[PDB]
């Protein structure tokens, strides 16, 4: 008499981790395309 | 006599690998230079950049 069906409770954990991204611009350049203008002496640079 | 059995480029093979299209005033605007870049891809490692 030792047999008795046997039980088990595992667990785990987690594990963090991050996923980054590189990008970027220019303070003037993004100035450009704020304003509305139907020219304007600016198309080229814009 | 002799004939001069003319060959189309088009109709040949070797047109797949270039792309031909007619620029007609490029002899003059050819005076500078074009520089157009094309891309790069790039992959997002962890950690900061």
């Amino acid at each position: 008499p030792a047999d008795q069906p046997v039980h088990n409770y595992m667990i785990k954990r987690l594990d963090r981790r991050s996923l980054n991204a590189a990008f970027s611009i220019a303070v003037e350049a993004l100035g450009l395309i704020s304003g509305e203008n139907l020219h304007i002496s600016s198309a080229m640079r814009l | 006599c002799s004939t001069l059995s003319l060959v189309r480029f088009l109709e040949l093979g070797l047109s797949v690998a270039c792309v031909c299209t007619k620029f007609p005033e490029l002899s003059y605007v050819a005076e500078g230079t074009i520089q157009f870049e094309v891309q790069q891809p790039m992959i997002a490692r962890d950690g900061p950049h």
